[PDB]
C-alpha cells in the first residue's frame, strides 16, 4: 500500500544504502538472491513497501543508485546482496564530481539528472500509493551533496505532496574529511531547508564516539557505522511494515515532529546498544531503553542536546511492551528534566510502539529528537564558511563551473537565518 | 425489534471494537465464524442479540458494525485475525493513506474520499433494521481519523438520520500521559465541530485506566489490550439492557434524556465497579452497597479528574446480575446522605437506575475476577470543566506561537476555524461555570 | 466570552 | 407450443451465444452432444425447453439458433469446441472475409453474399415452429458484421415476418473504453438504419460490467468470458418465463408492450442483481427488498450512465426463485416512495412485474455465488440520452474532418447516408429531450 | 481461408524474409524439411494462411523471392530453412541494379517483372480467398526500391481490392549505407504513397539503438535486427492464424489505422524486450507491456513520436490476458498523455488480443502507431534530396537509364505534399 | 432539428 522510493546518491550515501538493504532484506527474510525464505507471515504482508515482485517470487528492492563515478557502483554490484538490485536502476556517469558542489550540481549531475528522473518516474508509476521518497547522502561531498540536492529539487517540483526524507551525513566538528567541506555543507543546507519534509543529521564523529564509548569497539569499520545508520533507518519506517499497538507512518512523524516549516533537522538515536561482554549485566526493560534514548552521549549527531531545548521528540519503540510502562517513562522524563524541553509545547514526546522487534533483540526503540542544539552544527558550519569565503579560498573551483558568488552570499544568508530562527525559538518564554 | 449500529473509527475505535465484539460473541455464545453451537432456531426468533447481530444465510450471525480507518494496518489485523469470518467483508472500510494525527487531513483532505462509502454502508445496515434506536461511535479525541473523520461522519449522520440517538465512546486526552504532540489542536477542533451534532459522548481516559489496573487489578504493566477489555466491559454494561431483560430496563434514549441537562453539556464520565483481580476476589463481600460506594471513589473514575472539585448534574447507575432493587434503593439513599458527594441544587432527583439480570461475563484469559454483580456509573459532573480548561490552556500555549498551524492550513483548513473553535471552547467553559452556581 | 446555554433565562 | 429463435451475429454475438447455450444446457440438463441423461420421453411432451430446443432424431435436442459471421475464426472455435455436436452443422454460417469494422462492407459489400443463406436458414427454423413468438439478435454496435449485417438482417426479417417481435441484445459502445477507432460511425449508421425495424433493443456495456466485476464480484482481472457469462445470466432471466412456469409469467410480447412507450424509444437498460462473489455470499441476507433496492443503484447498472440524470419511462422487474409476491409489492412501493428515483409524470404506473419459480443456475467454474433469488431489471430511462449525445459528439468530431469516410464510400456507401443518419440521430436526441419534459 | 502472398525483394528485404520464414515455421512447428512436427492442434488449423500443402504432408511457404543478382539467392538456398522454399519461386536476373533506382525500375526490373508476375499469378490462383500481398524490401537500395515499387504498381493494377502491405527499411537519420540513398528513397516513396494500403517504417539505426539500449547487446548482428523485424511481422498477422478474444485481420487494421488515403506510414514496435540478465527483475504484466509499447525509445522507426501527434494506434496483444487490464491501460495512456494524441479523433487506440503468445513468452504485444512524427523522416529525406538534386549530384546515373528529370521534380513535389499534409493534420484544432 | 414522435399532438 504505502510505498517508499529509496534513492542512493554518492559514496557516503550509497555505501549506507547497501547496508540498509542488507538489513531490510534480513528483516523480511529475503536472501541475497531475491528469493523469500522467511518464517513469519507478517514478513510478506507489507513487503511491497520496499519491494517490487518480479514475476516468479523474486523480490526486487525499490531502490535507485546514483553516482558520477562507476567505482562505487562496481563495488555495490560485486558485494553481498548486490544481485538483488535491478540492473536498470544503476544510473552513473563517468567523470565524477571531485567533492565540488558546483560541478556535481550544475554540470555532471545536470547531465545525469534526466536519466535519474526517468528511473524515478518509472519506479513511481509502478507503485500502488506512493508514500514518499527516501534519500541517503552526505553533505560535505561531491555527487552526494550536489546531486542529492538537485534530485530533491526536481522531485519536489514533480511530486509536491509526497514525503521527502533524507538521511544526511553532516560535517564533523573536529576532523573534516574534505578540505572544501564548509562550502558543500552550506550550499547543501541552503538547498535542503527549502524542499525536504524532514532530514536526519548523522555525524561520523558521533558514530565513532558511540562505537568506542558504548559498543567498546577498538577496531570499528564503516560496516559498523553504516549498520548503526541502517538500524536507525529501519526503526524509522517500522510502523509502515509491521503491525503494532500504536502506528505512526512517515507523515505522522513529520506532523508531530516539525512545528515550523524550516525547523526539520533531527538528531536520531538508537537503543539498546551494549558491548559484547556487558550484555550479561544489563536487564532489558522499557526504563532502560528510555534512559539510553534520552542520553546526550548516545546521539548520532555530534551536537550536545543539553545545550538547547527539545521542540519535539519522537520515540518509536519495537517489540512486545506495556503501554503504561512507555507512557510512564516518557512522562517521567518530561517532568524530571523539564528544563530541557520547550516551554510553549506541552507533551513534547511522540510515542509509537510496534510489535516486531529487530533481528535478534527482544525489543528496541529509535530516538528522533528535534532539538534547538542543532544550531551548534549550523553556526559552526556558517563560521567555517565565512572564514573560508572571506579569503575566497578555493572559490575559483566553484565559480569556474558557472556558479555565481552572489549565490554563495545567498546561501550564507539563509544558513544564518536558520541559525537565528533556531536561537529565537529556544529560551523564548511561553508568556 | 430494537437494533443498534456500532461504528468504529480510527485505530482506537477498531481495537476497542475488537474487544467489544469478542465480549459480545462470548456473552451470546457466537463462535468466531458467526456460527452458534446451540443454533436451534434459524431465520427468526428471539434471541435478543438481534440488536447487534443480524441473521443471514442459514445459521450465521453478522455484527451490525462498520469499521472505518484511513490506513489498512489495523483493519488488516482484523481481516486476518481470529474474527476474519465474523464480519461482513464490505463492513471493513479502508483508505490508502493515514491522517497523520492531522484533523484537517481526516476531515477535509482524506475523509472526503471515503465518507460517501461509509455512509452508504451505514445506510445499507440501517435499511435492514425495523427499530433502529441509534448509533455507537467509538473513537479518540487526540487522533487523526478518529477525530476529523469522526466529526465528518457525525455531521453527515445528523443530516441523514437526525432523530436517532448518536452516542459516542471517546478516548479523552489524558492530562499528563499523551501520544501525539498536536493532541490539543485535534481535541479542540473535534469538540467544536461535533458538539452540536452529538447526543451523549461517554468519556474514558487511558491514564485513569492505567491507575485502575495498577491499584485495583494489581497489574503493574498493562498493555492496550487490558484497557480495551475494561472499556468493553463498560460498553457491555451499557448495552446489556438492550441485549438482556432485567428487573428495570433502560434503552439508549433514556441515557440522553436523563444524563444531558443542557444541549451543550453531554459529557458524562464512565465508571465501573467492581474492578478487582482474582486473588483478592475471595476476600471481599461484593454487596450492592459496597459497589455503589466504590463507584463514587475518586480513585475509581475512568477519567483522570477529581469529582470532588465539581458537582453532579445527572447520574446513571446500571446494575447487572444478582441485584436486589431494595438494596439499590438503600445504597443510593446512603450516597445521597454523604456530604462529600455534592449535587447541584437545581437537580433534586439526581439518579437514574437500571437493573439487569445477566451477570458480567469473564473473558477467557482476562484480568477481572468472576463476580456476581457489577455497576457501571455514567455520571455527568461539572468536574470535567477542569479538564476542558486544561485542554484550552494547552491549545492556547501551542497556538500563540502558531506551532503546527501550517500542517492544518495546507490541508484545506482556514486559519479562522482555530479561532472559532477556541471561542466556542471558552463559551463551553463558561457554560460549565454557570451551571455549577447555586441559586 | 458569553455562555450559550439559557440556564438563567426564566430564573423566576 | 411457444418457440423463440436466437440469432448470433458477429464475434460478440457468437461468444455471448456460446455462453447462453452453455447456460441453457446446464439449466435443462442437456449434455453437450444434445443427449439427455433423464430422457424418459422421446418425440414429444413438455419438457418446456421446446422453446429453444427442437426434438430431432430420437433423443437429441438441437438449439433453435443461427450463428452468423463473416470470418471463420469464431465459428470454427465453435465447430471444434465442446458443443460441436450440439448445433446443426448448417446453422453455423460463415463467409470468407471479415467486414473489418466497416459498416459499409458488412451491409452492402459482404453482407449481400450471405444474407440470403442466413434468411433461408431462419426460414427453415421458423417453419418448424407452431407458436413462434419472435427473434433474439445478439450483436454489438461498434463492430463490423455485428452492425452492418445485423441491420441488413433486421430489415430483411422486418420485411419477411413483420409482426413477430424482434428483440436485440446489443453491446453499447462504452463512453471511455473502446476497441475500434471508427466505433462512432458504425454505431450511428446502425442506430439510424435499424431504428424503425426493431421492437426492443436491450443495452449492455463492457465498461459497466468491468466495474461490476471489480466492485461486486471482487475480480480484479476479468476476461470477456466473465462478461459473457453475466450477459448470459441476464438472457436467461429474460427467457425463464418462457422456459419455466412461475407465479406471474411474462412472454416476449409483454416486454415490447410495457417497455416501449414510443416507436422510436426502445432502448431499455439491462440490470441484474444480486451479483456477488461466493466469499461475501455467507454474510448477506439476500431478501427481496435488498435486491430490489440494489437494482436501482447507479453503480449496478449494466450500462455506463447515471440514471439520476434522467427519468424512468418504463421499468420491468423479473424475479426468479424463492420469491414471495407480497414482498415484491412492498419493495416496489418502497422504490416508488424514494424521491431519488424519478419517474416521468405521464407514466403513473411505471413497473411491470414478473415472478418465476426457477432459481438462477450456477455455471460450474463460474463467478457468481449460488443465490436463492435474483432480479433482472429492464428499465427504459431518459438517461441514455446522454450516451446518445456522447456518440453524436464523437461522430461529429470524426466526420467534420471526413476521417475514415473514404473507407465506407469505396464500399458502396453514398456519402449522403452519413448526413442522413446524423440528422436522424439529432432527431432522436430531441425525442429524448421532449419525453423528459413534465407537462 | 484468408491467405497472404509474401514477396521478397532485394538484399535488405529478402534477407529479412528468410528470418521471417524461420520464425513463422518455428511458430507452426514446421522443421527445415517442410515436415510438420508440432504439438498444438491450432498450428495446422490456419496453416494455409502462409503454406501450401505439397501432397505428402510437406508444407511449402507461399513466398516469392525476387532479386537482380543470384548471390543473395544462393545464400538463401544454402542457409537453414532454404530447403522449404519452392525452387520455382526463386526469380532472379544476372546484372544487378547497383543501388540505382532508375536501373532496377526501368531496365533490369522491367526485364524481370514479367517472370515475377507470372509467379505471382500462379501463387494467387492456388489460393482459396486471397487476403492480400506482403512485401519486404528497403527504400535506399537498388533491386529493393525500384523492383518492389514496380511490383507494387503491377499487382495493384491486377488486384485493385486486395491488401498491399510493405515492410520498408527506411534511410537512417545519421549514417547512410548508400551514397545515392536520398534519390532512391524519394522515388520509392513517390511510388509507395500511391499504391500501398499500409507501409511500416523500419529504420536500422533505431534497431541498433534498441539492441544496445534495451537488449544490452554489445555485438548485435543482422540476425538480431531481422529477428526483431520478423517478430513485428509475425505479430501483425497473428490474428489471421490463431484464435483470440478479439480478432483483427489485415483489413481491420488498415481500416482502423489509415484515416486518410495518403497517411498510411506506420511506426512499428514490440514488447517485451529485455536483456538476458534483467529478465529476473521484471514482472510481465499488461501494464508493463503497455509502458514499453508507448515508449519513444522503443520505436523501430528513428522518429521521436513525442514531436508529433498520434492519428491512430494499433495494439495487438498475444497470450492469455484480461480484457479489463488491456482496456484499462489503453484508456489510462490516452487520458494521462492526451497532449500527444490527435484531438479530432476520439478513442485513438485499436485493440486486438490473441490467445497464443510467441515462442517462449508468456505474452507479448505488437505496437503499430500512425504518428505525424514521420514528417521528420519525410522532411529530412526531402531536404537531402533537394541538396543533392540542386547540383545534379549523380543525376546522370539515373538519366542515362531513360529516366526524366521532370520525374525527379514530380517525386520531390509529391514528397513535399506528403510532408505538408502530415503537418496540416497535426496541431489542427478540432473546432 | 425537429422531433419525430408525436408526444404533444393531443396535449388536451
Ligand atoms: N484505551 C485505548 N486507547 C487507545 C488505543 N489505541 C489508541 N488509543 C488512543 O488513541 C490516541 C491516538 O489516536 P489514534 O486512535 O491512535 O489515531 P487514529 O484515530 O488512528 O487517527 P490517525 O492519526 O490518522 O492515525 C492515543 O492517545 C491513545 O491513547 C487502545 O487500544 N485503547
Ligand atoms: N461483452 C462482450 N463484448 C464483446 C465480446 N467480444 C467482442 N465484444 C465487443 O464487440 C465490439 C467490437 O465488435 P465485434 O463484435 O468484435 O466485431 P464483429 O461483430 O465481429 O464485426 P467485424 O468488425 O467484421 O469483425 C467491442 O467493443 C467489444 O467490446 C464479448 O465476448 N463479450
Ligand atoms: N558513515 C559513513 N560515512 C562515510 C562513508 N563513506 C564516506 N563517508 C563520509 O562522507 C564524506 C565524503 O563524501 P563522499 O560521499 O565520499 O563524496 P561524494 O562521493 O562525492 O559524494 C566524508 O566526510 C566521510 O566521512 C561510509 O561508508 N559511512
Ligand atoms: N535490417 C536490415 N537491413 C539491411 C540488411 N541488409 C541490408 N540492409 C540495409 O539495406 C540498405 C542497402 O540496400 P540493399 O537492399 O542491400 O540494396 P538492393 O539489394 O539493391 O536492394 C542499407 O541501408 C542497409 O542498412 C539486413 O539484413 N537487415
Ligand atoms: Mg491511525
Ligand atoms: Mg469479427
Amino acid at each position: 500500500m504505502r510505498e517508499i522510493v529509496h534513492i542512493q546518491a554518492g559514496q557516503c550515501g550509497n555505501q549506507i544504502g547497501a547496508k540498509f538493504w542488507e538489513v531490510i532484506s534480513d528483516e523480511h527474510g529475503i536472501d541475497p538472491t531475491g528469493s523469500y525464505h522467511g518464517d513469519s507471515d507478517l514478513q510478506l504482508e507489507r513487503i511491497n513497501v520496499y519491494y517490487n515482485e518480479a514475476a516468479g517470487n523474486k523480490y526486487v528492492p525499490r531502490a535507485i543508485l546514483v553516482d558520477l563515478e562507476p567505482g562505487t557502483m562496481d563495488s555495490v554490484r560485486s558485494g553481498p546482496f548486490g544481485q538483488i538490485f535491478r540492473p536498470d536502476n544503476f544510473v552513473f556517469g563517468q567523470s565524477g564530481a571531485g567533492n565540488n558542489w558546483a560541478k556535481g550540481h550544475y554540470t555532471e549531475g545536470a547531465e545525469l539528472v534526466d536519466s535519474v528522473l526517468d528511473v524515478v518516474r518509472k519506479e513511481s508509476e509502478s507503485c500502488d500509493c506512493l508514500q514518499g521518497f527516501q534519500l541517503t547522502h552526505s553533505l560535505g561531498g561531491g555527487t552526494g551533496s550536489g546531486m542529492g540536492t538537485l534530485l530533491i529539487s526536481k522531485i519536489r517540483e514533480e511530486y509536491p505532496d509526497r514525503i521527502m526524507n533524507t538521511f544526511s551525513v553532516v560535517p564533523s566538528p573536529k576532523v573534516s574529511d574534505t578540505v572544501v567541506e564548509p562550502y558543500n555543507a552550506t550550499l547543501s543546507v541552503h538547498q535542503l531547508v527549502e524542499n525536504t519534509d524532514e532530514t536526519y543529521c548523522i555525524d561520523n564523529e558521533a558514530l565513532y564516539d558511540i562505537c568506542f564509548r558504548t559498543l567498546k569497539l577498538t577496531t570499528p569499520t564503516y560496516g559498523d557505522l553504516n549498520h548503526l545508520v541502517s538500524a536507525t533507518m529501519s526503526g524509522v519506517t517500522t510502523c509502515l511494515r509491521f503491525p503494532g499497538q500504536l502506528n505512526a507512518d512517515l507523515r505522522k512523524l513529520a506532523v508531530n515532529m516539525v512545528p515550523f516549516p524550516r525547523l526539520h533537522f533531527f538528531m536520531p538515536g538508537f537503543a539498546p546498544l551494549t558491548s559484547r561482554g556487558s550484555q550479561q549485566y544489563r536487564a532489558l526493560t522499557v526504563p532502560e531503553l528510555t534512559q539510553q534514548m534520552f542520553d546526550a552521549k548516545n546521539m548520532m549527531a555530534a551536537c550536545d542536546p543539553r545545550h538547547g531545548r527539545y521542540l519535539t521528540v519522537a520515540a518509536v519503540f519495537r517489540g512486545r511492551m506495556s503501554m503504561k510502562e512507555v507512557d510512564e517513562q516518557m512522562l517521567n522524563v518530561q517532568n524530571k528534566n523539564s528544563s530541557y524541553f520547550v516551554e510553549w509545547i506541552p507533551n513534547n514526546v511522540k510515542t509509537a510502539v510496534c510489535d516486531i522487534p529487530p533481528r535478534g533483540l527482544k525489543m528496541s526503540a529509535t530516538f528522533i529528537g528535534n532539538s534547538t542544539a542543532i544550531q551548534e552544527l549550523f553556526k559552526r558550519i556558517s563560521e567555517q564558511f565565512t572564514a573560508m569565503f572571506r579569503r575566497k579560498a578555493f572559490l575559483h573551483w566553484y565559480t569556474g563551473e558557472g556558479m555565481d558568488e552572489m549565490e554563495f552570499t545567498e546561501a550564507e544568508s539563509n544558513m544564518n537565518d536558520l541559525v537565528s530562527e533556531y536561537q529565537q525559538y529556544q529560551d523564548a518564554t511561553a508568556d | 425489534m430494537r437494533e443498534c449500529i456500532s461504528i468504529h473509527v480510527g485505530q482506537a475505535g477498531v481495537q476497542i471494537g475488537n474487544a467489544c465484539w469478542e465480549l459480545y460473541c462470548l456473552e451470546h455464545g457466537i463462535q468466531p465464524d458467526g456460527q452458534m453451537p446451540s443454533d436451534k432456531t434459524i431465520g427468526g426468533g428471539d434471541d435478543s442479540f438481534n440488536t447487534f447481530f443480524s441473521e443471514t444465510g442459514a445459521g450465521k450471525h453478522v455484527p451490525r458494525a462498520v469499521f472505518v480507518d484511513l490506513e489498512p494496518t489495523v483493519i488488516d489485523e482484523v481481516r486476518t485475525g481470529t474474527y476474519r469470518q465474523l464480519f461482513h467483508p464490505e463492513q471493513l472500510i479502508t483508505g490508502k493513506e493515514d491522517a497523520a494525527n492531522n484533523y484537517a487531513r481526516g476531515h477535509y483532505t482524506i475523509g472526503k474520499e471515503i465518507i460517501d462509502l461509509v455512509l452508504d454502508r451505514i445506510r445499507k445496515l440501517a435499511d435492514q433494521c425495523t427499530g433502529l434506536q441509534g448509533f455507537l461511535v467509538f473513537h479518540s479525541f487526540g487522533g487523526g481519523t478518529g477525530s476529523g473523520f469522526t466529526s465528518l461522519l457525525m455531521e453527515r449522520l445528523s443530516v441523514d438520520y437526525g432523530k436517532k440517538s448518536k452516542l459516542e465512546f471517546s478516548i479523552y486526552p489524558a492530562p499528563q500521559v499523551s501520544t501525539a504532540v498536536v493532541e490539543p489542536y485535534n481535541s479542540i477542533l473535534t469538540t467544536h465541530t461535533t458538539l452540536e451534532h452529538s447526543d451523549c459522548a461517554f468519556m474514558v481516559d487511558n491514564e485513569a485506566i492505567y491507575d485502575i489496573c495498577r491499584r485495583n487489578l494489581d497489574i503493574e504493566r498493562p498493555t492496550y489490550t487490558n484497557l480495551n477489555r475494561l472499556i468493553s466491559q463498560i460498553v457491555s454494561s451499557i448495552t446489556a439492557s438492550l441485549r438482556f431483560d432485567g428487573a428495570l430496563n433502560v434503552d439508549l434514549t433514556e441515557f440522553q434524556t436523563n444524563l444531558v441537562p443542557y444541549p451543550r453539556i453531554h459529557f458524562p464520565l464512565a465508571t465501573y465497579a467492581p474492578v478487582i483481580s482474582a486473588e483478592k476476589a475471595y476476600h471481599e463481600q461484593l454487596s450492592v452497597a459496597e459497589i455503589t460506594n466504590a463507584c463514587f471513589e475518586p480513585a475509581n473514575q475512568m477519567v483522570k479528574c477529581d469529582p470532588r472539585h465539581g458537582k453532579y448534574m445527572a447520574c446513571c447507575l446500571l446494575y447487572r446480575g444478582d441485584v436486589v432493587p431494595k438494596d439499590v434503593n438503600a445504597a443510593i439513599a446512603t450516597i445521597k446522605t454523604k456530604r462529600s458527594i455534592q449535587f447541584v441544587d437545581w437537580c433534586p432527583t439526581g439518579f437514574k437506575v437500571g437493573i439487569n439480570y445477566q451477570p458480567p461475563t469473564v473473558v477467557p484469559g482476562g484480568d477481572l475476577a468472576k463476580v456476581q454483580r457489577a455497576v457501571c456509573m455514567l455520571s455527568n459532573t461539572t468536574a470535567i470543566a477542569e479538564a476542558w480548561a486544561r485542554l484550552d490552556h494547552k491549545f492556547d500555549l501551542m497556538y500563540a506561537k502558531r506551532a503546527f498551524v501550517h500542517w492544518y492550513v495546507g490541508e484545506g483548513m482556514e486559519e479562522g476555524e482555530f479561532s472559532e473553535a477556541r471561542e466556542d471552547m471558552a463559551a463551553l467553559e463558561k457554560d460549565y461555570e454557570e451551571v455549577g452556581v447555586d441559586s | 466570552v458569553k455562555s450559550k446555554i439559557g440556564s438563567t433565562e426564566n430564573l423566576k
